[PDB]
């Protein structure tokens, strides 16, 4: 086993992992951060998406050892300490951007980086921008609305209807 | 037939499987992610103002997450909590402390070891105030003002408000008629009997694990609660959290004996701490804190009088009680009865009139009063009358067994309206008293005793023999909605029973066992009613999200209330099954008759449907006019209490030179109506008689002049081991409760209620020929030595 | 319930234990069976910084006869004392006394040395050892020395032991074969320290008492050797006149505490009653 | 609004016909849903 | 399919059904049905499904059957509670049930709107002062056998 | 912290403990063997009783470090490998020797050693033999019956 040290949701983390342990399992099985989910075995769904060193990464396609020294944010790290939900979490609820909730953590983590890449995206940029995340429940329409809501909240001004 | 195990069977307990293997689930066994531990910095003073509390060193200690003081609770209006008696009790001492070991600050740390370290680091500056521990002086003009928060220096008894240390005055009965009878009776027998302060001391102390889920806004609270639903409702009312978001769970509880009915500061502090921190907080008290800060029992000073004719007819009873409630009135009781059912004190005797008055007072002691198998002060009521019967008998120079027989309420007089308001349901006292007397060879014992006394007078023996008698009438099953409620909630109870497609059952009740075998016995009731094997039935209690609302387990009320609800709910299911049978057999319901486990067509016994077939049919081929499924619920509001009774006889031998007493024989006849499980009843009696033995012969919690609580640890608190505990001989008669669905009365507390007077009467009886007068409990060796010393037996 | 933190040591020999205790100082305490020390550490009445566990020192356990004495290692448990048939043949009063101490679990751990070194007048072995005229062998940094049990106790938790010393063994003179003996204890329940207890050993010849020794338990701030009381019995037939005198002389030296077991006057009287009963059983056995 | 009108009381119910926001969303948007693979028990094998 | 609804003394609710959501929003929508039927805000109602020890027996969720079956059972169970609450109100207000009318969340005496009892008051009364002929508490169950399918 | 190695219920156990950690807490809190219970703070109740190196020991009155190298049996270790209850566990159930179950683990662990010390004890020997164990529910009478029942079952095995 290899010894790794990193930062997850702002807190230092130290652990022992086998090299072959996928980051998604290190996060879910060892750190008990079970918000991230597994939806496939071919790297298509994005349900395992976490924000790592400023990048949206599919944690089922990286080994925990590769993240040694990294800073990771998972869905559990999105809400504010005062309990207030982030703009994105609120937007997903207000716009009905989730149903079973399975793709939600990965969708919100991807969206968190998308709005930093482009604070005021068009509908086309939003759809392309979350192309790595599959959802079986929503048909995506309300997810696009949720992301627009969050962007307007963050920006203090709306853009597209 | 072998598999039914219904009513009457000595069914072995289902609880034993996990308990004998260490797989029970008690509060301290609970471990949750991020769980912290909290405990209290407690008061070294009985009465003093709190000048300052320095928690800086404690908060600075690594591993300490919080240190709460009253200053922190006020903003939530939580520095005081309501009590079942309608008063309030301090959660964390604010301006002053009123009893030694009272809660002052709540430290929350990574574990119980760090918490203990931190508690030592908190410094409290006290300003001493005069201590009040003698209730007989609590209302003198110059008595210390304890409750500054609710009272104003009222040094009298003729002002707008009682006296600053007076809690309440409660009276019942015909005062004018009682006084008039005492004014003309040929004989007046008066004594002041003190039922000393003791404590229920369950082997598992009080504790909880509070877990506020701040993400969901829901509180889960695991705890030692005898009344979990009531706790949920109270928590909702004081926290502002709605009841559907408060999940109270009373898991396996290591004995309660009344100690776990009320709420304690620890529960409130753990909940507040968890709400503040967002992580679970466990609180588990140690034994010394349990015995000195949780519900005490008894502490009644009873001036008891009987008026009678020279020939032994009892004409009236007059009783006044000075009740010591400690610093806060936290005495458990239905809300309209500040002295519980102490008005059952005319006992098993037919008296024309009586009068009872009770004054409760505050003292610098822990709160409580109602606990330890008291049935709401019935322990005190029975002690008062059974001791009074003996002292009247001595004054009349009459055998006390004959005095009782001459005054028993007769079988034909039931339902009997007693002179203090209670209507007894059923009872055959002469038959039980006769069976008991014949079993112990009563008159032979009196002859033996007489010869032993003469031998003592001749210097031939240093041992004296006493014969204790206790014939008692209990009152249990607190529930008529008319006069019984817990803080506004009527005292009914409940049962919900659901039959699955394949015939097994899940049933839940609003009570909560702490060892009384409910998970075994409620199934026996259903088994008999429906013809379903008891092992095919699962019984659950204690989870407020799932069990129907109930008032909990205390006052031996489970069988009278939820036991009745279980039978009534099962009968609703039986009635629906009869409709299903009628549909399947194509006959009128009137043409069907129930036969153990099936409905048969009258006259054509070959045509039938079993409960199992009917359960399946309710899901597979529901009759068009009926809803599918087969389940029912009943919330049972009892029409009256149940009044079980007993005849107890104790033969005690005492060494007058050392004061050491040794029980020679103890016979206990109990009649609780229909007996659901004789094995479990026997176990309840063994346990209760052991407590009675302990209370009468050695148990006590005391306070000295400085307010120091004394004897509050197992170094001194008398809990008998197997060596000291007498062997118990038990017997019974069966006099069903006419109003109960299965004729069953409660019985759990009977052994303690009747046992204490039995033991105390045996000790008092042993010294009666020496004119010792009334000897106050406990009858341990040094105190009985003092009796002999004062009678001149040692020179 | 929770003791303060401390450092733990496991010396392999008496020499090592003594050196450690001498070095560490007043803040270090020997740990034997732990059934008096741990309870007071849990209430924090005792807050030692170091515990020196004697567990691994084999030379501290054992029962042997040496010359006219039986020598018992300090770490010998109450259970071992009761189990020794050799000890029951020579000093039957020890098994009788031990069976009146605590309960089974505590007897499996509690040691005779710890019972004698404690200084709690509640302990039963001290006055028994005074009755028997036992000697305590102590080994400290300055060497070995012996202190009579009769001279070892000065008060509650106050004894003759010095800094750095370990009580290593108890040397007990073997009474004449056929001697009478008895330990009579009055207590509130199993496991309770005595309200009052008396230890008696005596010998008889031609119907008269030849020797008699009496110890009194828990009726003063220390155990008591009732010298005058035993003396008055010698030369008598152990009849009521003799017993009355012995009771007077024993009661005279008591000064009991008034506690849950009753007031001082009751305990003084009980020391006398236990003494009478013990002399009676001892007389019958002699 | 102490004694709200019938309309105001009906509106506060968030009952039939309203676009009531989902209660499930609170836990799901925070990764606090409890799905089968999130379950961990003592001694659990795979 | 089925529904069981239990009203607590203080007016909040725990209700369970024999269906099982996999994202269709049952925990939100079943509460809306009950809210309208009883005049209890949807946020004061907790909905649960899926635990066979606690939820009433049902056949599950598929065939878009939840609303047609458990949705119906929820309405019928709530209506049983409302009928009992009406009886409690008549007893308390001292009028005949026929003299009462429903106004969103309370029963008012016809022609005398100032005389009324809210569902919240009735829930407390069901535990605090149950009418003599009624059992204490306020809850109900319904297992609904549909007369036909629905054809959207 | 001290490193300790011992055997509990036949299994090797190794751990790091503060010397002040009482054995009862090591067993309950670190090893999650929650059968053993705490009923007092003065060493009287015996609810914390475990079998240690052939002795009945009140684990609340011993530090985990004192048990280094010991072999301990707790209530969880009494049932046979195939799940069958020991004679004592069966006897307590058949004779109704428990109610709340809180003293039971300690009562059975003490009894296990008692019947090894004395396979055929009289009632007086049984009562004295369990003198270090307090029970609030039973009045002890059925516990005596449970122990007698177990002794008869055990004496029939050979
Ligand atoms: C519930 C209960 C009931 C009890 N009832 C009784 C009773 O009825 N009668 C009775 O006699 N006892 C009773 N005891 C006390 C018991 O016998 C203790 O075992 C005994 O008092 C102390 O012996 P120990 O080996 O446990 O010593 P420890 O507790 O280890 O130590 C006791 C003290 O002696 C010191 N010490 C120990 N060994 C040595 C040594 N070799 N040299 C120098 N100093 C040493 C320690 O440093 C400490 O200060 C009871 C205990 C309990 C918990
Ligand atoms: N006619 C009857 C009456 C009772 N029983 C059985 O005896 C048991 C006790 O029933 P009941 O008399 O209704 O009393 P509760 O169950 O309400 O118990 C409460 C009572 O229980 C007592 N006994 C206790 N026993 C244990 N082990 N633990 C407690 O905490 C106890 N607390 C005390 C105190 S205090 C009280 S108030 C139940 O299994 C019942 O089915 C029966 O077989 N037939
Ligand atoms: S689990 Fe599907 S991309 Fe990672
Ligand atoms: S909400 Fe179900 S997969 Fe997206
Ligand atoms: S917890 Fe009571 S003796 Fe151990
Ligand atoms: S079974 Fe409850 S303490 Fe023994
Ligand atoms: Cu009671």
């Amino acid at each position: 086993k290899a010894h790794i040290e990193l930062t997850i949701n702002g807190h230092p983390v130290e652990a022992l992992v086998e090299p072959r342990t996928l980051l998604i399992h290190f996060i879910r099985e060892q750190q008990n951060l079970t918000g991230a989910h597994i939806g496939c075995d071919t790297s298509h769904c994005g349900a395992c998406t976490v924000d790592l060193d400023g990048m949206s990464v599919k944690s089922c396609t990286m080994f925990a050892v590769q993240a040694n020294g990294a800073s990771i944010t998972t869905i559990e790290g999105m809400a504010a300490p005062d309990g207030t939900l982030s703009a994105l979490q609120e937007g997903f609820r207000m716009m009905h951007g989730l149903q079973c909730g399975y793709c939600t953590p990965g969708m919100i983590m991807r969206s968190h980086r998308l709005l930093q890449e482009n604070p005021s995206p068009t509908e086309a940029e939003i759809r392309f921008g979350i192309g790595g995340n599959l959802c079986r429940c929503t048909g995506y329409q309300n997810i696009v609305k949720a992301i627009q809501y969050a962007a307007a909240k963050i920006n203090g001004v709306p853009f597209e209807e | 037939a072998e598999k039914l195990q219904g009513m009457g069977c000595k069914r072995k307990r289902v609880e034993d499987i996990r308990f004998t293997q260490g797989k029970g689930n008690y509060v301290d066994d609970v471990k949750l992610p991020g769980m912290l531990f909290g405990d209290f910095v407690r008061s070294s003073h009985a009465h003093a103002r709190i000048k300052s509390i320095d928690t800086s060193k404690a908060k600075a200690l690594p591993g300490v997450f919080a240190v709460l003081t009253a200053a922190d609770l006020k903003p939530l209006n939580l520095h005081y909590m309501p009590t079942l008696a309608g008063d309030v009790q301090a959660v964390l001492a604010d301006e002053k402390v009123l009893f030694q070991n009272q809660e002052v600050a709540f430290v929350v740390a990574k574990d119980r070891y760090v918490a203990a370290d931190a508690i030592e680091l908190v410094e409290v500056d006290y300003e001493p105030l005069p201590v009040l521990v003698d209730p007989f002086k609590a209302m003198e003009p110059d008595a210390p003002l304890l409750r500054e928060d609710i009272k104003d220096k009222m040094t009298g008894a003729h002002g707008a408000r009682k006296h600053h240390n007076h809690i309440f005055r409660w009276e019942i009965g015909d005062k004018e008629g009682t006084d008039a009878t005492f004014a003309k009776a040929e004989v007046v027998s008066k004594d002041m009997f003190t039922y000393h302060r003791v404590h229920p001391s369950p082997l598992e102390t009080c504790q909880c694990v509070a877990s506020m889920d701040k993400i969901k806004g829901e509180l889960t609270l695991w705890g030692t609660f005898q009344a979990p639903h009531v706790i949920r409702t109270v928590v909702s009312l004081i926290s502002g959290l709605p009841e559907h978001k408060i999940h109270v769970i009373a898991p396996d509880i290591g004995g309660g004996f009344g100690n776990k009915v009320g709420a304690y500061s620890g529960y409130v502090c753990a909940v507040v701490a968890s709400i503040v921190l967002g992580v679970p907080v466990k609180w588990v008290e140690d034994r010394m804190e349990n015995l000195s800060t949780t519900s005490f029992a008894r502490d009644y000073h009873m001036t008891t009088e009987l008026a009678a004719t020279k020939d032994g007819k009892i004409l009236a009873m007059r009783c006044h009680v000075l009740a010591d409630h400690g610093a806060f009135d936290a005495c458990a009781d239905p809300s309209k009865w500040p002295a519980g059912f102490m008005n059952i004190c005319t006992g098993s005797y037919d008296m024309p009139v009586a009068h009872l008055a009770v004054d409760g007072v505050y003292t610098n002691k822990a709160s409580g009063g109602v606990a330890y198998r008291c049935s709401f002060r019935v322990t005190e009521a029975v002690y008062a009358i059974e001791r009074a019967i003996e002292t009247l008998a001595q004054r009349l120079e009459m055998d006390s067994a004959d005095l009782r027989i001459k005054n028993f309420i007769q079988p034909e007089q039931f339902p009997y309206m007693a002179p203090l308001g209670w209507e007894y349901d059923s009872g055959n006292y002469p038959l039980a008293m006769k069976k008991a007397m014949d079993t112990v060879g009563y008159h032979q014992l009196r002859a033996e005793q007489k010869a032993k006394q003469e031998a003592f007078k001749r210097g031939e023996t240093r041992e004296i023999m006493g014969i204790g008698i206790s014939f008692f009438t209990e009152i249990v099953g607190a529930g008529p909605s008319k006069n019984c409620d817990i803080l506004g909630v009527s005292m009914f109870d409940s049962a919900e029973i659901r039959i699955h497609p394949t015939g097994s059952v899940i049933a839940r009740m609003g009570t909560k066992s702490q060892g009384q075998g409910h998970e075994t016995t409620y199934a026996q009731i259903i088994a008999t009613e429906l013809g379903i094997p008891a092992d095919d039935i699962m019984i659950e209690e204690g989870n407020t999200d799932t069990a129907p609302y109930g008032l909990g387990t205390y006052g031996s009320r489970s069988t009278p209330t939820a036991g009745a609800a279980t039978a009534v709910a099962a009968r609703k299911i039986k009635a629906k099954a009869q409709m299903i049978a009628a549909h399947m057999l194509e006959v009128h319901e009137g043409d069907l008759e129930w036969d153990v486990d099936r409905f048969r067509v009258k006259g054509l016994p070959e045509k039938f449907k079993t409960m199992k077939e009917l359960a399946w049919a309710s899901y597979n081929s529901p009759p068009p006019n009926l809803e599918p499924g087969l389940e029912a619920v009943n919330y049972y509001d009892p029409p009256n209490m149940t009044y079980p009774f007993g005849a107890y006889f104790c033969i005690m031998d005492i060494d007058i030179d050392t004061g050491v007493a040794k029980t020679r024989r103890f016979y206990a006849l109990d009649d609780c109506g229909t007996r659901i499980n004789p094995m479990i009843i026997e176990g309840q009696v063994h346990g209760g008689l052991t407590e009675a033995f302990a209370v009468a012969m050695g148990q006590e919690i005391r306070y000295d002049e400085q307010g120091n609580v004394l004897g509050a640890s197992f170094m001194d608190f008398f809990l008998p081991t197997a060596v000291e505990t007498p062997k118990w001989e038990t017997d019974y008669t069966v006099t069903p409760s006419p109003h109960h669905p299965i004729g069953a009365k409660g019985v759990g507390e009977s052994p303690h209620v009747g046992g204490v007077p039995c033991f105390s009467n045996a000790v008092n009886d042993a010294y009666a020929f020496l004119n010792a007068g009334h000897i106050q409990m406990p009858h341990d060796a040094w105190r009985l030595w003092k009796v002999g010393e004062q009678l001149g037996l040692h020179v | 319930m929770i003791p303060g933190s401390f450092d733990y040591h496991r010396p392999k020999s008496i020499a090592d234990a003594v050196a450690l205790l001498t070095k560490l100082g007043e803040d270090a305490r020997p740990l034997a069976g732990g059934h008096s020390l741990i309870p007071i550490m849990k209430t924090r009445l005792a807050t030692p910084e170091h515990l020196v566990d004697l567990r691994d020192i084999g030379d501290l356990v054992g029962i042997r006869e040496e010359g006219t004495d039986v020598v018992i290692g300090a770490m010998t448990t109450q259970h071992a004392l009761i189990g020794s048939d050799f000890l029951a043949a020579k000093l039957p009063i020890i098994r009788e006394t031990s069976l009146l101490i605590a309960d089974p679990q505590i007897r499996y751990m509690g040691t005779i040395g710890g019972n004698a070194a404690n200084g709690d007048p509640g302990n039963d072995m001290p006055a028994l050892m005074q009755c028997l005229g036992a000697a305590y062998e102590l080994t400290g940094p300055e060497g070995a020395r012996i202190v009579a049990a009769r001279d070892y106790y000065q008060g509650a938790y106050f004894t003759a032991i010095e800094p750095g010393e370990l009580l290593t063994a108890i040397r007990i003179p073997v009474p004449p074969t056929g001697h009478g003996y008895a330990y009579e204890k009055l207590k509130r329940k199993i496991g309770d320290y005595a309200t009052a207890a008396a230890a008696v050993v005596l010998t008889m010849s031609g119907g008269k008492c030849v020797s008699a020794s009496i110890g009194l338990t828990n009726v003063a701030n220390t155990p008591l050797w009732a010298e005058e009381a035993g003396k008055v019995l010698v030369g008598t037939a152990l009849d009521k006149p003799a017993l009355d005198k012995a009771v007077a002389l024993a009661e005279a030296i008591t000064a009991p505490a008034s506690d849950g077991r009753g007031p001082a006057e009751y305990r003084t009287k009980m020391a006398g009653v236990m003494l009478r009963r013990a002399v009676e059983r001892a007389k019958a056995r002699a | 609004t102490v004694e709200p009108t019938s309309a105001e009381r009906a509106e506060k119910l968030q009952g039939m016909g309203c676009k009531r926001k989902r209660v499930e969303d609170i836990r799901f948007t925070q990764g606090k849903g409890n799905y089968v693979d999130d379950v961990k028990l003592p001694g659990m094998l795979f």
